[PDB]
């Protein structure tokens, strides 16, 4: 399996652990921790993942050569230039 | 003076197409909302807040669900980026 760490729930964690077991929303305690473990990391891998997301685009656009003034229109124009090509 | 980088005139073609996709004509309106905002810098330079963990310099305005990355500079603004935002824990 895996590597084991040992953890202390508190007292009103304990009582609702016990009622999901009995109704069999769970096979064992240990097994809801290790839910909650995960959907932790989940979280955090998310989390983490779109910030250096967002650090990582700005770098890309400051080097993505030159800059131009700004206009909507060509930018609105050059994107069907795009569309009709694909069909 | 506004300019922009040529990553961010690449973001806004691809919302567009994306758009496109089911309208045509739903992608100008949105495009024509993203300037709209980006516009009202000239008038308001601060209206997006600093964002340091985007970026030293860099400034965010919210439009919908995306992020008008941009920086300050003596006597232009500069669009840097228009990247959809930090996606919410929602899985």
């Amino acid at each position: 399996n895996v590597e084991k760490m040992s953890v202390a729930v508190t007292p009103q964690q304990a009582a609702v652990m016990r009622e999901a077991v009995e109704a069999g929303e769970y096979a064992t305690a240990s097994e809801i921790v290790r839910e909650a473990v995960r959907d932790w990391l989940a979280k955090r891998e998310l989390r983490e993942a779109e910030a250096e997301r967002l650090r990582k685009a700005w770098i890309e656009g400051l080097e993505s050569g030159p800059f131009a003034p700004f206009d909507i229109e060509d930018i609105k124009q050059k994107a069907r230039s795009r569309l009709v090509d694909a069909i | 003076p506004i300019i922009r980088s040529p990553a961010a005139e690449g973001d806004l073609v691809d919302i567009w197409l994306a758009i496109a996709n089911d309208s045509p004509r739903a992608a100008d309106h949105f495009l024509d909302a993203i300037a709209e905002r980006i516009l009202q810098l000239a008038a308001f330079p601060e209206s997006g807040p600093r964002r340091p963990d985007i970026g030293a310099d860099a400034r965010a305005l919210t439009i919908g669900n995306y992020l008008i990355l941009y920086r300050l500079a003596e006597g232009w603004i500069e669009i840097v980026r228009i990247v959809h935002g930090a996606r919410d824990v929602s899985t």
